[PDB]
């Protein structure tokens, strides 16, 4: 929190669950959000919504 | 990959062509007022002798 360690846990005390695993070495065991993959599409959506709203 | 996608040419015409300096600060007047989402619904007023747009 605020880029300082406020707590620590063993494998016994905390679960981690990931749906979209990767073998990629630099993935470092983290997942992969569809929000990351689709981010361009979400931005394009937001822009087209703002465009249509800005008529009014 | 290689084409000209250019929609058309905006022909502005008067007794003589603008200097390059005049034309580049007209480009600044244009982009600061009309580009992107920020400019998206504004209309320029221009008082040239004649204005034409050629569809290519």
């Amino acid at each position: 929190v605020d880029k300082r360690v406020v707590a620590s846990f063993t494998s016994r005390e905390l679960a981690m669950g990931i749906r979209n695993p990767r073998t990629e070495l630099s993935s470092s065991g983290y997942g992969l959000s569809e929000v990351e993959i689709a981010m361009k599409e979400f931005i394009a959506y937001n822009n087209t919504e703002s465009f249509n709203d800005r008529f009014f | 990959s290689h084409g000209g996608t250019t929609r058309g040419i905006l022909q502005i015409r008067s007794d003589q062509q603008q200097s390059q300096h005049a034309l580049e600060n007209f480009k600044r007047e244009w982009k600061s007022s009309l580009s992107g989402i920020n400019g998206s619904w504004q209309i320029p007023v221009v008082m040239a002798d004649d204005i034409k747009f050629v569809n290519m």
